[PDB]
């Protein structure tokens, strides 16, 4: 659904990569090659916050706790029940 | 995640107290009393504590 002034503006055009392949609106949301991006991330992370919330114990979102690991590993990759989760969320 | 850890710089932490060196050049050995060893205050006369 659209405003009463709004047609007059949805015309093709002024992307940064993708052209009219992903030129396209759902419902009041614009997509292109970054709204692509944007819903992969966000859902991933999303997902993977609640599968860290499943195997801590806990789904009180007081309570949910995904925290980075320990000094003793550095710079490198962590277990990813010891802190590598969060560098994944992180990415 | 809690934010409990100390910061130092590494230049710091290899500089060690400068007095531990004047300590070392200043110190001997315990000398293990022999039978019947002749005492401090059978020589001087001192003070109870070091007698």
């Amino acid at each position: 659904a659209l405003l009463s002034f709004e047609r007059k503006y949805r015309v093709r055009g002024g992307t940064l990569i993708g052209g009219d392949l992903f030129d396209f609106w759902v419902g009041p949301f614009y997509v292109g090659f970054f709204g692509v991006t944007t819903a992969f991330f966000a859902l991933l992370g999303t997902i993977l916050i609640f599968w860290g919330a499943s195997q801590q114990g806990t789904f009180n979102p007081w309570l949910i706790n995904i925290a980075p690991p320990d000094l003793s590993y550095g710079l490198g990759m962590a277990p990813l029940m010891e802190g590598g989760l969060w560098q994944i969320i992180t990415i | 995640g809690t934010g409990m850890s100390v910061p130092e710089f590494v230049s710091d932490l290899d500089t060690p107290d400068p007095t531990i060196e004047v300590f070392l050049a200043s110190t001997s050995d315990p000398v293990i009393p022999e039978e019947g060893a002749q005492t401090a205050g059978e020589a001087y006369e001192n003070v109870d504590p070091v007698l």
